[PDB]
């Protein structure tokens, strides 16, 4: 148990630490971490949430900072590093106000004021635009400090395209259900070989060799149950008194599978995607019937497939009518890499696409996937929000400048508190610079002035080796991410600030 | 193979321990021995002589430090940095099956050429002796924490050496036994001053001795003032109760006569290395003699040279010709303590520097930092020439070695070029330490030097590659030649050792 | 061994800690610490240097901060707490500039600039005055957070008086050799019974009962040697062959002591103060002669006595002529407390006085002595310097205000550095307040403004419960102490700042 000062400074020290663990992954010139467990083993990533979910955090307070990365990730997709680094800085900056005598609460109130205020300035200075031109920009930037190769422009384009292909419009606004974009990956070396499939890809093979290698104009039946011999819920026993029956019983079994197949054929279905298993005799006849079957299909998939082809997931083959079959121009098995996979294309419903990721190693494909997800999520958000911000320290520098001014128009103690939040915001520019290997302080000094002269969009230009116009370079931060990062950070910073005794 | 790999690394390790202290953005080290003694300094020789090195290779690298320190006085951090370079580079060459004999020859040849270059790119100190020497003194102070007062300390360093410097064959010579440097805490750094004379940190041996003597006849002894007991087993046999006082009087007389002798020869002050008996103390005191005791031998010599005295170890034969001379001797309180100042020495080429620092560990570095300047302005003065600092001359030697390499071609050439890259260590360290981008500065550095800008170095403050002699960063030529000398001799030694056993 | 960041932050952490150990002893409403060893035992004090010399510091860096208290003390007497607290704050404030990227050196250069600058502002704004009226003021303030009772005004007066009684004038300036003021103490309960003796007091009794209880118009002989039977340096042996001689030899001894006494009487001396021992037979005859003798007198004293009475310390009684005897109207033994002490009054030389401290317990007398010393030292300094400053956070508040302005008129990085030194200076006001139990922040806020409106002398008024006019309250800080505190602090702060690797 720790009381007062001990507890607090200690808590701020904990948060600060966990926060630095990811600090170097920020921005373009970011680095990666290598986490190794006991069995699975090596995991190499640049993703904030990953490096932390996998990290073995022990200190309670540190566990709380980790919580924000997992939230940032699942709630907004991008920004996990930022929210962590920011929480570390708000807690750190507060430690000064604390030593001077300012009460944790008023500090918590300053951060409220400040964040609520910033939550307006950004929305004030946010830049609207929904054209593919910028959607592409959001993408390029979301893929920066990541090990994706030189293909980023290619990847950005895949993402913009996938988002646009699934973006629907309802009562006036555009919605993008990221769930309609199925991303997968396969070791085969390339990264450029990343295919954009206008359909649903299933990492599965057809169950039986003789089944059609491809099926055009397919009537797709999704099945909940396993095409196998079922047993009655009430224990049963078979008493054979006549030798003859021993065969008859063995036949019932066969005729059972024959009928299952018959029900299936009768519906018109020529493609059977089974969430569960398929018996070898069932397979014999499905093949004899010429139906393309796939067993043990992932429920996640069973669902996407249902949505993409318009089919109804049926359990009781007795309710397998033509009415519940899905549609796809082609259902074809094709060998992607060492693996054979089932391609379902021309789905009744077009708002369902895939991104089959390729790349080599393994360790490179997983991450490229992680990078492509951040990109997919933010491009999607931006598609909906139609607003964005000036990246690379720009937004922050501005917010900091304005907030330090708003500070003066506030009380004594709270001012001190909001000036603290203003500085905390400068942590991003400083970080991007530090990692790039440039001079934090001067970068900041220069960045302040340019933004002060009204140059909203001057960010940290690693290329120009200092400050520069993010407008030109096209570095844009999506709105929703900034805000959740800021709000998440303030809520968690406050939580920790009030803890005066940990037991 | 391995013995070598291990040796080279152990060595390079010591180098790095010192790298961060090079230059004006240099950092300092804190050293705490077993006894808990703390030494917080920047002086690489000290950092080295101090640290607890065990690996024999590491000890050998430290051997470098002391030697560079010994001969020149400034540049021990430099020597070490280069020795690491050379070793780290040979590490590469060694991977390509280049024989350590080839590498040693190449290193030797490059070294020779490197010293030639320094002589070539050097500059005779002209009539600007004053400001040139001042600029040198300051650059030295720039790396140390004494920078705070580099302007005053440099003037003092310049003043002090200029004073004891004898210009014989149109050539100068500086005997440091003419520059007494004392450190007394309890005063700010700016408080450091130059005292014409030899200050001794010793107060008068008895409360009754005078606080000042004008026109002093300094009697310097290297023997204690006490009754002399024979060498043979001697015993007093008293059979008559009267003899007891006769004997005791005789013993007092012997001491009272020692004082008489010193007095009779006209001695006014009696500074002894040894002890002064309590009774003898009474006598000197009564005679009006200012006497100090148990004085430091090193100090004894300095008082000698200064006052033109002679260190008598046979009081019975102390002649008038043995007396030193000084305009006045006086006890002065230097802060807390009482010091004895022998001012107006017979020999005016003797002076003292009283280093002031608010704290013990502070004044200690202040004293080290100044000694570095003295050794510099002195070494410069003597040499007569100086080279541009800030990595300019290094970048220069680096430049010229790449050419010579192409001339003395072969495998030798690989070694000669590596030697060049290694010398480039200085600009890298200097840049690194400030914050400058090493690879960028180094590239720009090479450019200018290629274009014959033999004095373009790294202005660690602006981050620009400017004219080093112009901006005033210059150093005695002697510093540079030894560093490269000591450095290559370490590299070659470590480089021939293919096995290390007990 | 610790390199870089580790080493540095760690070092600043060490200094900070040792610095807080004494922080609560600052000012009037100060507290005391109780240090207990293994044998001597309990030591209770408020004195900065004491609490630290006695403290068992282990960390190197902490040992360095301790060095400044010992220096501050021996060099300037007052200010040991201040110099420590200040070094802690300059190192602490620097830790921010460090994290932002500022280089230790430029920080060290800012502190130079700043301190050199402050070293002028104070000397500019210093207030001259040498009248007893203010000398008394310096005293009262030097005795504040200390456990001296309510007698402070009485004590202040003793100090002013003692200083004035020994202050000499030479080539125009006043000198005060604090060595001429002999302070002593004796358990007897009172604190008011603290006598101011216009002479030298010696904690010693006369060696023999029959010796005069008092000696008027005394001729005082100070003796280096012991009035005892001496042996020849060359080993001697006495061979008695006749029984008769055995007595003769025993008589030589007696006649030896008789003569020692005779030499003494012949000189005119009637008072013998012996730095060494005195034989019982010597005592017999000194008493028979009626000479007041005292043995084993402390050399420290032998010296003060020599100076006060004008006597010459003689070893060989053969050189004990009337020419080397000192003078005192009266030499009298008087029982102070449980102890009998020798009072030497009416010394030939008036510039030599004593302060016989009384007070009870023991633990109270030692400290009261420590308090009276700070007072003696500063009153002395002030007597010489004739200048002083506005106490209780005043000087600091001003310096901070001016220095923050000078900061702007300085470069980029160095400005940051000097603004840091400006804040560090506010540590004193904040501290005085904190201890008083008032609100640091508001106190500071209020104190800034008043000083800003030109009210130099507004300090932290514990009475007014906040800020107030130190001019009125008469709280004055001596100049020399401020400056050494500032200079000491900067030199040591810099030393530690450059250490990037501790091994
Ligand atoms: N090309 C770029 N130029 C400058 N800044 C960039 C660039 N790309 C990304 N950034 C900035 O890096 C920060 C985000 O870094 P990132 O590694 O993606 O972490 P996070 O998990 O917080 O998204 C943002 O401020 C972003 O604008
Ligand atoms: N003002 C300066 N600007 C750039 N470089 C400097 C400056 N002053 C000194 N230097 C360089 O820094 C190095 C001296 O650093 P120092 O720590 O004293 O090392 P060393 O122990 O070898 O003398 C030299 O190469 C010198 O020329
Ligand atoms: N009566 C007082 N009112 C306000 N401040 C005071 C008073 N007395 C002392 N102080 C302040 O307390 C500080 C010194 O506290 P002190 O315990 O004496 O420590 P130090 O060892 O540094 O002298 C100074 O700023 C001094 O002016
Ligand atoms: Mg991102
Ligand atoms: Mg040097
Ligand atoms: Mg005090």
């Amino acid at each position: 148990r720790e009381q007062g000062k001990n507890a607090q400074r200690n808590n701020i020290e904990a948060a600060k630490a966990i926060a630095d663990a990811v600090r170097t992954t920020l921005g373009p010139k970011g680095m990666d971490k290598m986490l190794v467990d006991s069995i699975g083993d090596i995991i190499i990533s640049n993703d904030g949430a990953t490096i932390l979910k996998e990290m073995d955090v022990e200190h309670p307070t540190a566990k709380m900072i980790v919580e924000v990365s997992k939230a940032q990730d699942t709630a907004v997709g991008d920004g996990t590093t930022t929210a962590v680094v920011l929480s570390g800085e708000l807690l750190k900056q507060a430690e000064t106000l604390l030593d001077q005598g300012v009460h944790p609460t008023v500090i918590s109130n300053g951060y409220r004021l400040a964040v609520n205020e910033a939550r307006k300035i950004i929305d004030e200075i946010a830049e609207k635009s929904t054209d593919d031109a910028t959607l592409r920009k959001i993408a390029l930037t979301a893929l920066s400090g990541k090990n994706t190769g030189l293909s980023n422009d290619f990847l950005a384009d895949l993402v913009v395209k996938a988002v646009n292909a699934v973006a629907e419009v309802r009562d006036g606004k555009t919605i993008v259900d990221t769930a309609n974009i199925k991303v997968d990956k396969k070791n085969g070396g390339s990264v450029n070989d990343t295919q954009f499939i206008s359909g649903i890809v299933i990492d599965k093979e057809k169950v039986h060799s003789k089944m059609p290698d491809v099926v055009k104009n397919a009537k797709i039946a999704l099945i909940d149950s396993a095409l196998e011999i079922k047993k009655t819920e009430i224990e049963a026993k078979v008493q054979i008194s006549d030798p003859s029956k021993i065969q008859d019983f063995l036949n019932q079994e066969t005729n059972t599978f024959k009928q299952m197949v018959e029900k299936i054929k009768k519906s018109g279905a020529n493609v059977v995607l089974c969430q569960k298993g398929i018996d070898d005799v069932a397979q014999h006849y499905l093949a004899k019937e010429g139906i393309y079957a796939v067993r043990r299909v992932k429920k996640s998939d069973m669902e996407k497939l249902a949505k993409a082809t318009g089919a109804k997931i049926v359990t009781d083959l007795d309710d397998l009518t033509p009415s519940v079959l899905g549609e796809a121009e082609t259902v074809e098995e094709r060998k992607i890499g060492d693996d054979r996979m089932t391609f379902v294309m021309g789905c009744k419903n077009p708002k369902a696409v895939s991104i089959l990721i390729r790349g080599g190693t393994d360790h490179v494909v997983s991450e490229v996937e992680r990078a492509l997800n951040d990109a997919i999520r933010v491009v999607a958000i931006t598609k909906e929000d139609g607003k964005f911000l000036w990246g690379g320290g720009a937004v922050e520098a501005e917010l900091a400048m304005r907030l330090a001014k708003y500070a003066n128009s506030v009380g004594g103690r709270e001012q001190l508190a909001i000036e603290a939040f203003a500085k905390a915001l400068e942590i991003i520019p400083r970080t991007l610079a530090e990692n790039a290997g440039i001079d934090p302080i001067n970068t900041l000094i220069k960045l302040k002035a340019d933004d002060e002269k009204g140059r909203i969009s001057v960010g940290v230009d690693l290329d120009n080796n200092g400050v520069g116009d993010m407008k030109a370079k096209g570095v844009v931060d999506p709105l929703r991410v900034k805000t959740h990062a800021l709000e998440s950070a303030v809520e968690v910073a406050t939580m920790i600030l009030r803890i005066d005794d940990v037991i | 193979k391995d013995a070598m790999k291990e040796n080279i690394e152990a060595a390079i390790a010591i180098s790095n321990s010192v790298r961060s202290s090079l230059g004006p953005r240099g950092m300092d080290k804190m050293l705490v021995d077993s006894l808990g003694d703390i030494v917080i300094t920047n002086d690489g020789v000290t950092i080295l002589k101090e640290m607890d090195v065990e690996h024999p290779a590491a000890k050998m690298m430290v051997e470098v430090s002391k030697t560079q320190d010994s001969f020149v006085g400034d540049g021990t951090t430099t020597a070490v940095i280069i020795a690491g370079g050379l070793l780290q580079q040979a590490q590469g060459l060694i991977n390509q099956n280049v024989h350590p004999t080839v590498i040693s020859e190449g290193y030797r040849m490059a070294s020779e050429e490197a010293k030639r270059v320094i002589d070539e790119i050097s500059t005779k100190i002209g009539a600007d002796e004053k400001a040139l020497l001042l600029k040198m003194a300051q650059t030295s102070l720039n790396s140390k924490s004494a920078s705070v007062a580099k302007d005053k300390l440099a003037e003092i360093s310049y003043e002090a050496v200029k004073s004891v410097a004898e210009l014989r064959d149109g050539k100068y010579y500086v005997d440091f036994d003419n520059i007494q440097v004392v450190k007394k805490q309890g005063g700010a750094i700016d408080d450091t001053q130059l005292i014409n004379g030899i200050i001794v940190d010793k107060e008068k041996v008895h409360p009754g001795m005078p606080d000042v003597v004008k026109d002093a006849k300094i009697a310097l002894l290297d023997a204690p003032l006490e009754i002399k007991k024979p060498e043979f087993d001697t015993n007093l046999r008293i059979e008559d109760p009267s003899m007891i006082q006769k004997f005791l009087a005789q013993e007092e007389n012997m001491l009272r006569e020692m004082v008489d002798k010193i007095k009779s020869v006209g001695a006014n002050v009696v500074i002894t290395q040894k002890g002064i008996d309590d009774m003898a103390q009474h006598y000197l005191s009564r005679a009006g003699i200012y006497a100090v005791r148990r004085v430091k031998k090193s100090d004894m010599d300095k008082l000698a040279k200064a006052t033109g005295a002679s260190i008598v170890s046979t009081i019975d034969e102390i002649s008038s010709s043995d007396l030193g001379t000084a305009e006045r001797v006086e006890q002065v309180k230097v802060g807390e303590d009482y010091m004895t100042f022998v001012t107006g020495c017979k020999n005016p080429k003797a002076v003292s520097i009283l280093v002031r620092g608010e704290t013990e560990h502070v004044v200690d570095e202040m004293e080290r930092s100044i000694t570095d300047s003295l050794h510099v302005v002195a070494s410069a003065l003597e040499d007569g020439a100086y080279a541009a600092g800030g990595g300019a001359t290094a970048a220069e030697i680096a430049f010229r070695l790449r050419s010579y390499a192409q001339k003395i071609g072969g495998r030798q050439q690989l070694a000669i070029e590596k030697f060049a890259d290694a010398i480039e260590e200085i600009p890298r360290a200097l840049a690194e330490n400030a914050g400058l981008d090493p690879i960028d500065i180094l590239l720009k550095l090479r450019a200018e030097h290629a274009k014959g800008n033999k004095t373009y170095g790294i202005n660690v403050f602006t981050g620009e590659i400017e004219d080093m002699v112009k901006n005033g960063v210059i150093e005695p030529i002697r510093v540079g030649k030894q560093a490269i000398e000591s450095a290559t001799e370490a590299a070659i030694m470590i480089l021939r050792i293919d096995d290390v056993i007990a």
